């Protein structure tokens, strides 16, 4: 079918792509610190960065299965 | 539930204030005027029954886009792209089988790639802080149904009906908390096809009189009586249908005595 | 994989961070329903009986959440102490906390769904919490959230194996009958292999349910008049180490009317729970 009748439409015209990407990405990567300060911790990567908190690896065992259920 | 109904109530009350935009937040967008939010929400409720989505994921949608653009500035060219990632995020949260990015990147004509329609919803979802819970004027009428007499047909269609004409304008109803807005259309279908004001069950549980919807009433009798000559008419050919009881051709109330 | 949770305690004398990771694909319906859901119905709930969901972060293509740490769940705990059984004042204290959470959650206008017993966190203070709400759904009233069968199948109510089209408030409560009755004898009440045995697990014990006890069976989808006549099983045998007082409460939230089920708020002046403290388990 060409395409639906009532819900294909568009409305503001043509917009730039360009621009748009670079503005979604900037903010996309801007989300840092204040949580990467506030949990000492590089969520970039997984990697526990050093600071007052004490990050540490855990064994499957010893250990609630609720911190990793994979989802279903 | 009879049981936990009146605290249901008393923390809707208390939530509806902090999920709430600033009135009056958007004359300070430099691209975008009422005429365009109205544009959207009409292609909004387009797209809604073109895909038998259910009614509680527009008033969230429209919820969230009202949160985010009093928080942060969109431009006029991507203004689709909020309205695309808010249906979106309220069809994932009130529906049990969220459409998929590709049809909605099908709807909007392949203007947004699919890469697109994301990156966005990442926008939104931060913005608001994640609490996408809002309570919205379908979830106050559910609770003031069951008060309306045990069987009463017709009434819980046109209040629907001018619940919906609520978020097509922002001016005035971005003023009144959805628990007013509610309350005003409930007592204006109530009038149009039974005769019964506010009722008593409702104004000692609720604490709103008569007297304290009177702005609110006939703000919404206004919108009532102009929806057909609307420039955005869509809700009255999505309630013209049998579904709903066909009250969208009922002949609104001339005048009132509140 | 191998670095799969980074449990971080706190130095500066606070609590204990635990982190869960989410991978997003990123190529289709963006954020899982099944993550926003949780997120979202998690952040309003705040009680001492239920888990603290201390932060959230989303990155470009991992979503992590901070979660507080509770160091044992029923499940094992109540496997380590089979040999000798959970005391009765223990059992007491896990029931009256779990009541407050769970009437809690209903009076916030959220629904709980799967109240398995490896869902429930208990740690060394005796204390115990809901812990997995990634199936609730808010209701606002039971008539909005439809039917969709996904709770695990030894704790559905039976109002909900014979299909219906909304949910209620009772779903709860039958779970958390079923996991009260559970541990004083340390066995699955009705676990049965399919819904249709489930079924037939559940009429051996409560008898098959008459128009009498149920005034709306006889007209639910997927309920046939030719069906066993099982006799309602005496309690006295159903659970043997219950006091006098556990008689009647055990019976009446396990009742079968929807509608009769004691609610949560309603449970905690049962004449039951008249002498709760709480003791602290084997370590946790």
């Amino acid at each position: 079918e060409h395409p639906k009748p009532s819900a294909c439409r568009n409305l503001f015209g043509p917009v730039d792509h360009e621009e748009l990407t670079r503005d979604l990405e900037k903010h996309c990567r801007d989300m840092e610190e204040a949580s990467q300060r506030k949990w000492n911790f590089d969520f970039q990567n997984h990697k526990p960065l050093e600071g007052k908190y004490e990050w540490q690896e855990v064994e499957k065992g010893s250990l609630p299965e609720f911190y990793y259920r994979p989802p279903r | 539930v009879p049981d936990y109904h009146e605290d249901i109530h008393t923390y809707l009350r208390e939530m509806e204030v902090k999920c709430k935009p600033k009135v009056g937040y958007m004359k300070k967008q430099p691209d975008i005027t009422n005429s365009m939010r109205a544009i959207l929400v009409d292609w909004l409720v387009e797209v809604g029954e073109e895909y038998k989505l259910q009614n509680e994921t527009l008033h969230l949608a429209v919820n969230y886009i009202d949160r985010f653009l009093s928080s942060m500035s969109v431009l006029r060219g991507k203004l689709q792209l909020v309205g695309t990632a808010a249906m979106l995020l309220a069809s994932k949260f009130e529906e049990i089988y969220p459409p998929e990015v590709a049809e909605f990147v099908y709807i909007t004509d392949d203007t947004y790639t699919k890469k697109q329609v994301l990156r966005m919803e990442h926008l939104v979802l931060k913005v608001l802080t994640f609490d996408l819970a809002a309570p919205t004027v379908n979830q106050f009428l559910t609770q003031y149904f069951l008060h309306q007499q045990p069987a009463n047909c017709k009434v819980e269609s046109l209040a629907m009906f001018l619940g919906e004409l609520s978020l097509i304008d922002a001016d005035p109803y971005l003023k009144y908390l959805p628990s007013v807005i509610a309350g005003a259309a409930f007592h204006l279908a109530l009038y149009t096809v039974t005769g019964q004001s506010w009722p008593e069950s409702l104004i000692r549980k609720t604490g709103y009189t008569l007297e304290s919807l009177k702005p609110c009433l006939m703000d919404l009798h206004q919108t009532y009586l102009k929806a057909p000559q609307h420039a955005q008419q869509s809700i009255r050919e999505k309630y013209k249908n049998s579904k709903y009881h066909g009250v969208s051709l009922l002949n609104p109330p001339e005048t009132l005595n509140l | 994989t191998y670095g799969v949770v980074y449990k971080a305690r706190n130095k500066l004398t606070g609590e204990v961070v635990a982190l869960k990771k989410i991978r997003l694909d990123t190529e289709t319906e963006g954020v899982p329903s099944t993550a926003i859901r949780e997120i979202s119905l998690l952040k309003e709930l705040n009680h001492p009986n239920i888990v603290k969901l201390l932060d959230v972060i989303h990155t470009e293509n991992k979503l992590y959440l901070v979660f507080e740490f509770l160091h044992q769940d029923l499940k094992k705990f109540m496997d380590a102490s089979a040999l000798t059984g959970i005391p009765l004042p223990l059992i007491k204290s896990y029931l009256f906390q779990l009541l407050q959470g769970l009437a809690f959650c209903h009076s916030h206008r959220v629904l709980h769904r799967d109240l398995k017993p490896q869902n429930l966190l208990i740690n060394t203070e005796g204390a115990i919490k809901l812990a997995d709400f990634g199936l609730a759904r808010a209701f606002g009233v039971p008539v909005r959230t439809y039917t969709h069968e996904v709770v695990t199948l030894w704790y559905r109510a039976p109002e909900i194996l014979l299909g219906c089209k909304y949910y209620s408030t009772a779903v709860d409560i039958w779970s958390l009958g079923c996991i009260f009755a559970e541990m004083v004898t340390r066995r699955a009440l009705f676990p049965g292999d399919s819904e249709i045995d489930q079924l037939f697990r559940i009429f051996r014990t409560l008898g098959t349910p008459d128009e009498v006890v149920w005034p709306g069976v006889t007209s639910m989808p997927d309920y046939k008049p030719s069906f066993p006549k099982w006799a309602r099983q005496d309690f006295s045998k159903v659970v043997p180490p219950l006091d006098e007082d556990g008689r009647s409460l055990l019976s009446q939230m396990l009742h079968y009317d929807p509608n009769k089920r004691i609610s949560a708020k309603a449970a905690l002046a049962h004449p039951f729970f008249q002498d709760v403290t709480k003791p602290v388990p084997h370590l946790r």
